[PDB]
């Protein structure tokens, strides 16, 4: 508990200075969801969070994002979860340290459409990502893939890909892509336009120390 | 205690001979960082230290240097800049003392270095790792590296692994590794 | 998101690469570490086990049972409204109190 | 040798113009009867 | 109980409006099976019913 | 005297226990592979030459 940076987990404050109360549970929930009108965007930044407490945070957020939608669509506005650098925290085979998250995500991949929650996966090394998640993905978009193993691995997943469409991948130019699935009328090759805006005295310190 | 070769850390003292006081704990940093603004190569030899308690030593050193970087980079966080004092740590034959199969006596050090790999890039601490036995080490650390350099590899049990890692690999160029000549990379 | 209808995006961002794209009709809660608010007690059983419990001690599951029903005890103390409480229940409680609860087990006489 | 015959096999890696630019990834196919040079 | 959608089942009322009783069980099946002869294609339509209780709905039918 | 009829846009989802009972099978155009290769195992008298034609069937072809 004396660990300073982890304090936010144990004892949080509001603006007034009060210890969190149960009433604002929904409030913190609507820190993610927000208003139903004028839909909004949320950006978690995980760099500061320690490495040993990384899986638990994401399992917890998955639980909330799932169950909110469950209860909102029981009696009857979708939400989507974008996981970048997926393979860091969803390995093919790993110990307990990352298992806590494996269980939260996979279940959605089993069934979550009914609620309006849907995933997106980004992986620079698609082979080292686990078995279950991919198979439940309707459409696929692929840019350049130079390494040899991934050629075969990705060729396996989508058999609509002709025998020869695999050779095309290493020759793909800057900003050119292959999309295959249910959405397109015919398998096609395409080009991306650029985005705007683009993404992007020791005594003194020991005094604080 | 009777061991005379471990007195230095037990009895670290200036030429004055005065005992340590917590009031001043800056000098321990000074030697590693070296200077404020001028290039400072600072060697460290570990041969004399008995091979029993090396891990604890390295762990403490790494802890201190990382913390330093973190706090300077936070003063810069409020300064609106990146910490301009970067550090590189060269670790030769880490495969001796950071294995795949390690005892608790090694664990209490492993974690330390592990830290610097996963987050240090943000605050300005970088690793260089050198090995002779590639497969022997924990894949965990070696997975983080981005650039790679290879020399001749006549061994095969060690060959087949590295071929798995490197990113821009091709079938044709890979098979040149075993039959390379010395002084080639 | 109609930039050049209700839809909510949540972005896991390890490398912090996405603030610039959206900086310009739609709200932009740009959450961060300190700005974040999150309680320890919302967690479910198994990560309650994970964060603090470790398995080296060989009769640890004695302590697992102690723990699991201990926090139930502390909640029924802090939940006189609620009945037949259990651990999995994520309802308000305090952990320093359970620390003292287990401390008295060392204070035993 | 059965005169001499030497065969070399190659894989495309990118394109280079006259001015000097280098674009990775290629789409073109070189027709036969065309010359191959050694990289200066 | 306040739900107006679910009351058809909670409160079934006949042509006369009399209370429901165990005196007439058989009649309730007669609608599903229909005639003895000159059989007809009864149709169940589940669009209007809420999507919460459908699982429990089908089993008894 | 009680019998069942089943219709499914995507077959491989539902519990195979229910499908295994059925004796007669009808098929229309089928493209998705995970949905495709599974069916082939069920139906009784399937062969390679006829099965290969399954994906490229036209609309209203059974």
């Amino acid at each position: 508990l004396a660990d300073p940076r982890l304090q936010f987990l144990f004892y949080p404050k509001k603006e007034d200075g009060e210890d969190l109360a149960t009433g604002d549970f929904a409030d913190v929930v609507r820190q993610f969801v927000g208003y139903m009108t004028k839909s909004n965007v949320s950006i978690i930044d995980l760099s500061g969070i320690p490495f040993e407490v990384l899986s638990i945070v994401v399992s917890l957020i998955s639980r909330m994002i799932f169950d909110f939608g469950f209860h909102y669509s029981k009696n009857r506005v979708p939400i989507l979860v974008v996981c970048e650098e997926a393979h860091n925290y969803l390995p093919r085979s790993g110990g307990a340290a990352y298992d806590a998250s494996r269980k939260s995500i996979e279940r959605i991949a089993k069934e979550g459409r009914k609620y309006g929650v849907t995933l997106m996966v980004v992986s620079q090394r698609p082979s080292e990502v686990s078995e279950t998640i991919f198979s439940q993905c309707s459409n696929f978009i692929s840019l350049r893939l130079t390494n040899a193993v991934d050629q075969t691995y990705v060729k396996s997943l989508l058999p609509d890909l002709s025998a020869g469409l695999g050779d095309l991948l290493p020759n793909l130019a800057q900003g050119e892509f292959l999309i295959v699935g249910d959405a397109p009328l015919m398998p096609t090759v395409g080009h991306f336009a650029l985005p705007v805006p683009e993404p992007h005295d020791f005594d003194s310190v020991i005094d604080r120390w | 205690l009777a061991d005379p070769r471990l007195q230095f850390l037990f009895y670290p003292k200036k030429e004055d001979g005065e005992d340590l006081a917590t009031g001043d704990f800056a000098d321990v940093v000074r030697q590693f960082v070296g200077y404020m603004t001028k290039s400072n190569v600072s060697i460290i030899d570990l041969s004399g230290i008995p091979f029993e308690v090396l891990s604890i030593v390295v762990s403490l050193i790494s802890r201190m240097i990382f913390d330093f970087g973190f706090h300077y980079s936070k003063n810069r966080h409020v300064g609106g800049a990146v910490s301009d004092v970067p550090i590189l740590v060269v670790c030769e034959e880490a495969h001796n003392y950071l294995p795949r199969s390690g005892g608790a006596a090694y664990d209490a050090s492993r974690k330390s270095i592990e830290r610097i790999a996963k987050e240090g890039r943000k605050y300005g601490v970088t690793l260089m790792v050198v090995s002779q036995r590639p497969s022997e080490v924990s894949e965990t650390i070696f997975s983080q590296c981005s650039n790679f350099i290879s020399l001749r590899l006549t061994n095969a049990v060690d060959q087949t692994y590295v071929k798995s890692l490197l990113p821009d690999l091709s079938a044709g160029l890979g098979d040149l590794l075993p039959n390379l000549a010395q002084g080639e990379f | 998101v109609g930039i050049e209808k209700n839809s909510h995006i949540v972005i896991f961002d390890i490398h912090a690469e996405y603030a610039a794209a959206f900086n310009l009709a739609f709200t932009l809660n740009l959450l961060g570490v300190d700005n974040l608010r999150l309680p320890y007690w919302l967690m479910n059983a198994q990560e309650l086990e994970q964060i603090f419990i470790e398995s080296n001690e060989h009769n640890s599951h004695n302590q697992i049972s102690q723990f699991r029903h201990a926090v139930v005890r502390n909640k029924c103390k802090h939940n006189p409204t609620l009945t037949n409480l259990s651990f999995d229940t994520p309802v308000y409680f305090s952990i320093d109190e359970v620390v003292t609860y287990l401390e008295n087990m060392n204070n035993e006489v | 040798h059965v005169n001499f015959r030497f065969q070399i096999d190659t894989q495309p890696i990118g394109t280079l113009s006259e001015d000097g630019e280098f674009s990775r990834g290629s789409h073109s196919l070189p027709v036969p009867t065309e010359y191959a040079y050694v990289t200066p």
